């Protein structure tokens, strides 16, 4: 399985399944190995890799679905992110 | 359009809340019209009496977020096997990043303040268009 | 079972899945893969323990229940330059704003 490297603004290397980064329709654009973030910090970016690895595990899944996790002071930067990669 | 068929034909239902929200069952009438039931408490279970081909979907409580009925948006009672009741499993479903990030702003937010968030213009229009069963109901029409 | 893990040296993230029931250096020939450096350049940590090579993940305390999709358990990873290993460093993220007035 390939995998891809999605950089964060303060530099922060993060390496995923190509599978699970093509979640985000504006990532596939940007590769179709390497993709830098200038706006979203190491704490947004690595909670949204956990939304892939969330997102490729619960979907067509029987077993009971739990509750995706934000603590208060993350959401207004991870919605904004969210926004812009549309996942 | 989406209305229950009046079958008169009795039909025993287990709606079972496996999820962490409060549940709010919802019957659409024979004019189309959206009736609440009392709700479900997280991870409880009510026996009750409904009809086949009535329509039923399930909110949260509270937000009136999206919930889904044995992995799909509505739910119709069938006819009992035996005399065995239909079980009607409710869910959540697997919400997008974005709507999840909008459930939390909005619970942690006032109304009112919506518009002082440092955002896009974009965002406010999405926080401020909160879920809504009648929105929906034209949705699947 | 699968398990679900974050291999973490110095500004460097993996996110991997694995089964409980699968070894220490078995971990060390994905990160080979990925990062091009062979299991004996490598230890891998819990906290500040040093992890054996024959030993399962479920033996040190990974397990499916607890290392989860959404929040999943961190690995401790530190290379060998030639003749010693480095010293165990995981570089923390990035602290998050104070709570805007209208969202305390
Ligand atoms: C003639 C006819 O069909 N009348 C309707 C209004 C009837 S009797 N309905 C509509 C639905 O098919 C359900 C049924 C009713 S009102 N059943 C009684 C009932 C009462 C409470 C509940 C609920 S829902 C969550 N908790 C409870 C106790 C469920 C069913």
């Amino acid at each position: 399985m390939m995998y891809v490297k999605l950089i964060s603004s303060d530099g922060h290397e993060f390496i995923v399944k190509r599978e699970h980064a093509l979640t985000s329709g504006t990532i596939k654009a940007m590769l179709s190995n390497e993709v830098n973030f200038r706006e979203i910090p190491s704490h947004v970016l690595s909670k949204v890799c956990m939304y892939f690895t969330y997102k490729v595990r619960y979907t067509n899944s029987s077993t009971e679905i739990p509750e995706f996790p934000i603590a208060p002071e993350i959401a207004l930067e991870l919605l904004m992110a969210a926004n812009f990669l549309d996942c | 359009v989406l209305r229950s068929v009046n079958s008169r034909e009795p039909s025993q239902v287990i709606f079972c809340n496996r999820s962490p929200r409060v549940v709010l069952p919802v019957w659409l009438n024979f004019d189309g019209e959206p009736q609440p039931y009392p709700t479900l408490p997280p991870g409880t279970g009510r026996r009750i009496h409904s009809y086949r081909g009535h329509l039923w979907l399930f909110r949260d409580a509270g937000t009136h977020d999206g919930l889904l009925v044995n992995q799909t948006e509505l739910f119709v009672p069938s006819l009992n096997v035996d005399g065995q009741p239909i079980f009607a499993n409710i869910t959540l479903p697997v919400y997008t990043l974005k709507e999840r990030c909008l459930q939390v702003v909005r619970s942690l937010v006032k109304p009112e303040n919506y518009r002082r968030l440092d955002i896009v213009r974009s965002l406010y229009e999405d926080l401020e268009d909160h879920p809504n069963v009648q929105k929906d109901l034209e949705r699947l029409t | 079972m699968d398990v679900f893990l974050m291999i973490r040296r110095h500004k460097t993230t993996i996110f991997t899945d694995a089964k409980e029931s699968s070894t220490v250096f078995e971990l060390k020939r994905i990160v080979e893969g990925i990062l091009k450096r062979p299991p004996d350049e490598q230890r891998l940590y819990k906290d500040d323990q040093l992890l054996d090579d024959g030993k399962t993940l479920g033996e040190c305390g990974f397990t499916s229940q607890t290392a989860r999709p959404q929040a999943p358990a961190t690995v401790g990873l530190a290379f060998r330059a030639d003749d010693t290993f480095e010293a165990l460093c995981i570089e923390p993220f990035s602290s998050p704003p104070e709570l805007p007035d209208v969202m305390k």
